[PDB]
């Protein structure tokens, strides 16, 4: 080595710092790092400039490298002002923690720059650009700069609801605050969702957002294969998050829901509900609006740690949801679910990926009182558990004589097999992706492909098998539904597709299935 | 409510306590009185509280369609008058002050009014920032 | 409530202990009391909490349609008094000092008040880091 | 219940065992009593803490409207008290130094209190490392 | 069917049409004929295509278990067929030219056979560009 | 199917046609047959396509679990024998061949064995590329 | 079955046909026999196809839970056993070959064993490439 300049104290520290061991050959990188490892320091010594630039005298004849290191120190200089224009939304507060230098302080260029690029990252500026006090030479600022609604339609196709429409208008500043405001639009064959939706991203200077939900789910029933009955819904939901780990989340909030129960085909799972609530009406004829309005708060809480956004196959993603009333509105219940995710990779080379998702529920009425029958949960189906037809899962219903009719000679309860739901759920589902063959393996890595194996069990937690001799008790604790298959999902310029045949090896009677379905758009 | 409040000599806000301030002197001339807006210019939080409370007092008169149009036209109402009362509520006197640095200058700068009334000729000491200043009078 | 409490110099944080700061000496004139806000502009999360409350104040008076908008009626004013009253929370008696530095100049410091009742004419410590400046009296 | 149990001159982190730090010696002037605050200001964690607890207590008064009007009051109270509890929690007992090291200056460092009684001039090592200094006797 | 129809010299594709093309000359030796083959080395739609052609034939024999042998015994025949008629529908008649520039060299291209019958010994005229060049025939 | 038919001197590839490619002549010793082996390392279609076919060819035995059991060992012995099979339709013969070219060198090269015979001592117009070399005889 | 069957003499990758090979002269040292390894290290489809037939021979003993058992015991015997064979049908003969060329100087080479049996001392014409070196006996 050699040193031609003032270091301000780093002198001697050349060999520990910025050594490297004798007869090593002419590098670019370990050679350069003698050069690079006080090249960054030096803004500790509150010096604003730290240059260090070598330039040996390349000995060929027996080959020894002789380093000349001009080391000369910058300067202290300081912090004053953080000046950014032509922005109207972002902060000079979290665009000054995203940088490395606060204000008033020792100040430099190269000790700068561990803050400046950081601050694109907030995905809002197109580029993020980066003084000595104007005419006066001690004190100094550190200055950016920055270059700053669509719409968009959705139409789709599919199995579960066929045709599958999107139109909504986002606009992610409301006039220069940062404020992101979202319009949505679907339209399928059993519910139709249109919703407005706000919310302020800061709402505390320090992570706290806050979001207010107007929806409207005029829903219906038969389309969708369960029994019958009809909503049209509105209500009103508003929350509470705040980042704790940029790993984790977690929300409160307070929703405000308001339904129209009515249409009702007569069937003793949801006549349990309409006595204990304190609604009887005629137990053939379907004539009858039950109306509820139930205030509920609710919570949350998140994870994430994939690497690739698109088609992932790393990390672990997880979710928790809960729920509960006021015991001071209509009917009072709580609800509480749990989601998982895991894509494991073997090794580096990303071939064999390992996902399996499982989700838990469990809901219940408080004092007594019922849980909403249109609250319960469904399984079986396309999204969950492939190979059944969607919600065909879930301990039947059972119909009364009404207009089974009394012109056949209809006279008991009438069993039936028609999926209804139910109130705790269970589906786990191992997967175990493999590669892609059979296309141009210069592109073999893309359209992906896995065999699964998997289970959905809700149950009716309050069926009864006392009164049902006939009947089965269905609230067995292991009436699992094991299914197995191909799909082939991927990326194309007409929107996301899969294709699949799932066999149904395991079910019981009753148990509809569904070898096949497909996804062009949305489900 | 935007608390511009702390556009004052006789307060601080919580970024300039334990900080170092220099000090320059000053003589002061042209005094005049001026008004201080402070704040968003979207008024968002009074969009939405007139708006509520427009629409909830708009279910109060006539019945059926006759209601559906009142709850439509009393939001909107209520929803303009929430900007038009929210900016008004930050509107705050205050002065404007012109004063020759005894460094030899001359530099003019606003301020929420106080108890302290100003002079035309007096002597003010310039608490000086990162180009944040505050004048006060001795 | 925002901890309004280490803006003194009796009460330090917790990334400026165990560390190393600066130590200077002044002479002091011209103490003036002065009051301290602080914090964020919105009172941020007492908002929430007057409105919440003043919302299920409203559910108790009236009926039908005519309890409905005093459920409004009371959330916006709640709404509206817990700003006013989160604010009065932060306020504080506080003192603006000036310092002459042994070094030959002078500057201003601002600090939450304490035990201490300083005076025009004495000697302080100012101790210094990253540009904070405690002042302690001796 | 925040750890700022690591900030004495007789408790060390994890992070900073089997490393090597140097040694500089001095002098000690001035020790004075200080006390120390160490967590956040937001204390989003003790608002929830008390939050529920202030409102489960709601439940047990009243009935109907009543009822859930309580459960609302008992709620913003608790959420009060929680940060009013929690940040009084993390006071910690402290001392302030001024050191003269043997090198030629006068140093400030702050300090959680422990066993061992200063003096105002005594024989105090620092054990320095990449701006962190703990100050052992002798 | 891929498009093997743009390998002639009398037939342009519009990639490379209003443009300017650099122009040599020529003199010929030594046609001989020779097919040309185009597309992929996988013909992944050939395959699909035959599939399921060889596999709903399948459903027309048989039943119960030996209907869904022969449904897949049909589907895999089907779809080795399929690529061996997509591969062959692309097997088009071409030339290849030995031409003597007359700058002095030789160079050989080879192109879809067309109406013009070249001769070994005439004049070509050469359209050059960056490594893409037609003989045309005068 | 595996393409590895445009291996020969009377086919050429969609990529390889109206591009220019140098010319050289030279002399020929030493031909000797060669097997040439086109296409994956994996053969994992013909692999899966013996999987179903060999799986099928189970149900049709036995009854219940013995039944089931025949139903996978005739698919991964199906699904062997699918590879075994397609490697044995991409065996091609094909000559090799030591050119000597007037340059003054040697060189070799193999082919697809075509229609035209290539002997021990001839006139050959190597035809070259980027790295890709065709050997026409005459 | 990994296509490890392009490593002899006498059968060639089609990535390497057209393509031009440089030729070098030689004489042959200490001929000895060696095993050629190619493929995998884990074998995983010999892993599937052992444990799927692994499996389903375990349900054909016991029944209730001594069932569920034997049909998992079976499935992972099954499992090791298959990438036991797996990596027993790719142990192929092969030869290493010390040899001479007339540069001056050695190398060896290894290679498939097929049907030509080398001799201690002979001429052998390599064939080069990118790192790619064949043996021919002549
Ligand atoms: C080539 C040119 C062209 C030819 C192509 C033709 C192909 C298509 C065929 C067309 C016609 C076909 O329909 C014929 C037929 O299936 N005909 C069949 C048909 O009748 P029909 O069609 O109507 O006429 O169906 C009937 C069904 O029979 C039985 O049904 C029961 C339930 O069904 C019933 C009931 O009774 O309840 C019937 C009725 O009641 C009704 O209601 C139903 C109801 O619907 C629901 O159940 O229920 C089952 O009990 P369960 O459910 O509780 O289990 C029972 O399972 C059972 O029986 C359980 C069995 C299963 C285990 C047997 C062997 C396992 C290996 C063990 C050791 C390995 C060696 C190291 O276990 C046993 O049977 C116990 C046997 C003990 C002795 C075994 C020897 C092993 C050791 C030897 C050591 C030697 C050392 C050197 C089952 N046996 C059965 O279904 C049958 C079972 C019996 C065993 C026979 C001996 C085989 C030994 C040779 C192997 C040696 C290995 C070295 O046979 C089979 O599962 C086929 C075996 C498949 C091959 C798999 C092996 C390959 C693995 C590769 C490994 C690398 C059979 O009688 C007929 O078979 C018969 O008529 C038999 C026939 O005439 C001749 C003999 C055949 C045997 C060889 C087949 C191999 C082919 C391989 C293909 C890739
Ligand atoms: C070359 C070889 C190739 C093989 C195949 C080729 C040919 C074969 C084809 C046809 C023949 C075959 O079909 C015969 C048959 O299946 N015959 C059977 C068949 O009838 P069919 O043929 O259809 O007519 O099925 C019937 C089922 O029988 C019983 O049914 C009960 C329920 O049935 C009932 C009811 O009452 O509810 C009534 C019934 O009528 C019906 O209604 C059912 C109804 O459907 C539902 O309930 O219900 C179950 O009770 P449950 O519900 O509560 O569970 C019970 O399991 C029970 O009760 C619970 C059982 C299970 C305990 C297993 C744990 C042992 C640990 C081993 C480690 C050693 C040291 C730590 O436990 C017991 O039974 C207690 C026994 C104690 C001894 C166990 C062995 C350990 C020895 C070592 C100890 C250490 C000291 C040295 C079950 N026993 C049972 O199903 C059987 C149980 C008994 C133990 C076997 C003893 C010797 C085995 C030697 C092996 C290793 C030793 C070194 O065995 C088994 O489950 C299989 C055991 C597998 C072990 C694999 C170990 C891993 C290997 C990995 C290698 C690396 C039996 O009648 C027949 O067996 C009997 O009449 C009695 C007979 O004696 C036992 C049967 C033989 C099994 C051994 C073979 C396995 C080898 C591995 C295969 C890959
Ligand atoms: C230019 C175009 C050319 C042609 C293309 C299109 C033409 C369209 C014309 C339409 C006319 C149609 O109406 C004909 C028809 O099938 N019509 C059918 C229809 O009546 P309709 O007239 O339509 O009204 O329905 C009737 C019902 O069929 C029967 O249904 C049963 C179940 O249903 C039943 C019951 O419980 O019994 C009865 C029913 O009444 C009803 O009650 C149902 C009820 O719904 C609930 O189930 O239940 C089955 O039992 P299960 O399912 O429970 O197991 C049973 O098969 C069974 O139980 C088991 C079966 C299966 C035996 C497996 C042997 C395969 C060969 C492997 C050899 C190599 C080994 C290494 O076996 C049998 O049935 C008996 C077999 C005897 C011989 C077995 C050993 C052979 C060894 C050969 C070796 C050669 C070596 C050189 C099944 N038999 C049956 O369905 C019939 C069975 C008979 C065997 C034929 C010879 C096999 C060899 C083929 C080529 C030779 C190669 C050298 O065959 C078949 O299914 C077709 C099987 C496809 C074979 C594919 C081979 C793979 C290789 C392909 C190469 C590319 C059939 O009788 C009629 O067939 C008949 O009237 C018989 C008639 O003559 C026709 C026979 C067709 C064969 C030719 C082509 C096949 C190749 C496929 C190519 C894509
Ligand atoms: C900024 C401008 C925004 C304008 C948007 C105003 C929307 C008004 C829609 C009217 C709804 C009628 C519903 C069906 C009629 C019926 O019988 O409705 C009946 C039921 C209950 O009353 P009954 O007891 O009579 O059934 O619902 C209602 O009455 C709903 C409450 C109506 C009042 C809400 C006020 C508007 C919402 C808040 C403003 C949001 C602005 C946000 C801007 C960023
Ligand atoms: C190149 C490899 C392709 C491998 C795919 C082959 C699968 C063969 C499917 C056989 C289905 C039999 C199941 C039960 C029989 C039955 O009762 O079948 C009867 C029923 C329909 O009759 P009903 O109207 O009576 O229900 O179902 C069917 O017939 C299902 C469709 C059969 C034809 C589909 C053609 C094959 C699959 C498409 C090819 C995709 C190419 C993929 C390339 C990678
Ligand atoms: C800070 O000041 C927050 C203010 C939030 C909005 C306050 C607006 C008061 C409500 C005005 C209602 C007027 C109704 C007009 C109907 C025509
Ligand atoms: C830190 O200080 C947090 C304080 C949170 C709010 C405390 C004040 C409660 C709001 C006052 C409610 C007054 C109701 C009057 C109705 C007209
Ligand atoms: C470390 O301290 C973690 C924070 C835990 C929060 C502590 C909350 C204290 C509970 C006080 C509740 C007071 C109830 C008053 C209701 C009137
Ligand atoms: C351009 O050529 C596009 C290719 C599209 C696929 C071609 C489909 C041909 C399938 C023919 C199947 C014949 C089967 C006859 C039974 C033996
Ligand atoms: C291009 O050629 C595509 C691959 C062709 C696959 C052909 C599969 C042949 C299957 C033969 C079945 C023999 C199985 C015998 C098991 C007892
Ligand atoms: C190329 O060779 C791929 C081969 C795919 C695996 C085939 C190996 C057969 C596995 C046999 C399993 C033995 C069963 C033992 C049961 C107890």
């Amino acid at each position: 080595v050699e040193v031609s300049g003032n270091l301000a104290g780093h002198s001697a520290e050349i060999e520990q710092l910025t050594k490297i061991e004798p007869g090593e050959l002419y590098n670019g990188t370990k050679v350069t790092k003698m050069e690079d490892d006080i090249k960054k320091l030096l803004g500790r010594y509150g010096y604003a400039y730290p240059r260090v630039q070598s330039m040996p005298e390349i000995n060929d004849a027996d080959k020894t490298v002789k380093l000349r290191v001009n080391v000369d120190a910058g300067n202290r200089f300081y912090v004053r002002k953080i000046r950014f224009e032509g922005n109207d939304t972002s902060k000079d507060a979290v665009l000054r923690r995203e940088m490395r230098q606060m204000e008033g302080a020792w100040l430099g260029s190269d000790l700068v720059d561990q803050g400046k690029e950081r601050l694109n990252r907030l995905g809002f500026f197109e580029t993020v650009d980066t003084q000595r006090v104007p005419g006066s030479p001690d004190q100094v600022d550190v200055v950016y700069k920055v270059k700053e609604g669509s719409f968009n339609f959705g139409i789709g196709y599919g199995t579960e609801s066929g045709v599958s429409f999107q139109a909504g208008v986002q606009q992610d500043n409301w006039l220069g605050t940062g404020y992101a405001v979202g319009i949505n639009g679907t339209k399928n064959d059993y519910q139709t969702y249109a919703e407005l939706s706000v919310t302020n991203p800061y709402f505390t200077v320090d992570g706290v957002s806050l979001g207010g939900r107007l929806f409207y789910n005029d829903f219906q029933a038969d389309d969708a294969d369960l029994s019958d009955y009809t909503n049209k819904s509105y209500g009103t939901d508003v929350t509470l998050g705040f980042p704790i780990n940029e790993y984790n989340s977690l929300r409160a909030g307070l929703g405000y829901v308001h339904n129209s129960l009515s249409n009702m085909q007569p069937q003793v799972a949801m006549w349990r509900y309409l006595y204990s609530m304190g609604e009887h009406p005629s137990t053939s004829d379907q004539d009858n609006s039950f109306k509820t309005d139930d205030f509920t708060f609710n919570y949350g809480w998140t994870y994430n740690k994939l690497d690739r956004g698109y088609f992932p196959t790393d990390g672990s993603r997880v979710n928790l949801t809960g729920k509960v009333t006021i015991p001071g509105s209509d009917n009072e219940y709580y609800k509480v679910t749990l989601d998982t995710a895991t894509y494991v990779p073997i090794d580096d080379d990303h071939k064999w990926v390992v996902l399996g998702r499982t989700r838990w529920g469990y809901g219940d009425g408080l004092g007594g009182k019922e849980m909403p029958f249109y609250e319960n949960f469904y399984a079986g189906g396309s999204s969950t558990v492939r190979g059944f037809q969607s919600n065909t899962i879930g301990p039947k219903a059972v119909y009364f004589p009404h207009q089974c009719a009394t012109q056949d000679g209809a006279k008991d309860l009438c069993k039936s097999d028609d999926a209804v739901g139910g109130n705790a759920m269970a589906v786990a589902s191992l997967e175990f992706i493999t590669p892609t063959p059979f296309i141009s393996d210069k592109y073999a890595n893309s359209v992906r492909t896995s065999f699964f194996w998997d289970m959905g069990t809700v149950w009716d937690t309050n069926w009864d098998s006392s009164q049902y001799s006939g009947y089965p008790d269905y609230s067995d604790p292991s009436n699992i539904r094991m299914s197995a298959g191909i799909a082939l999902q991927w990326m194309s310029p007409l929107g996301p597709l899969v294709f699949s045949y799932a066999q149904p090896f395991k079910k019981y009677d009753g148990d509809k299935a569904e070898q096949f379905q497909f996804n062009i758009g949305k489900t | 409510c935007v608390n511009n409040d702390t556009l004052s000599g006789d307060v601080y806000t919580a970024s300039e306590a334990k900080q170092v301030q220099n000090v320059s002197y000053g003589t002061i001339v042209n005094v005049r009185p001026v008004q201080i807006q402070g704040g968003d210019d979207s008024n968002v939080i009074g969009a939405i509280g007139g708006a509520v409370l427009g629409g909830f007092l708009g279910n109060t008169v006539g019945g059926g369609t006759g209601r559906s149009l009142a709850t439509a036209a009393g939001a909107v109402a209520g929803g303009v008058a929430g900007q038009g009362v929210q900016s008004a509520m930050n509107k705050t006197q205050g002065v404007e002050l012109e004063i020759r640095k005894d460094d030899g200058n001359t530099i003019m700068v606003v301020q929420k009014q106080g108890n302290t009334r100003f002079s035309p000729g007096q002597r003010v000491v310039l608490a000086s920032n990162g180009s944040q200043v505050t004048v006060s009078p001795r």
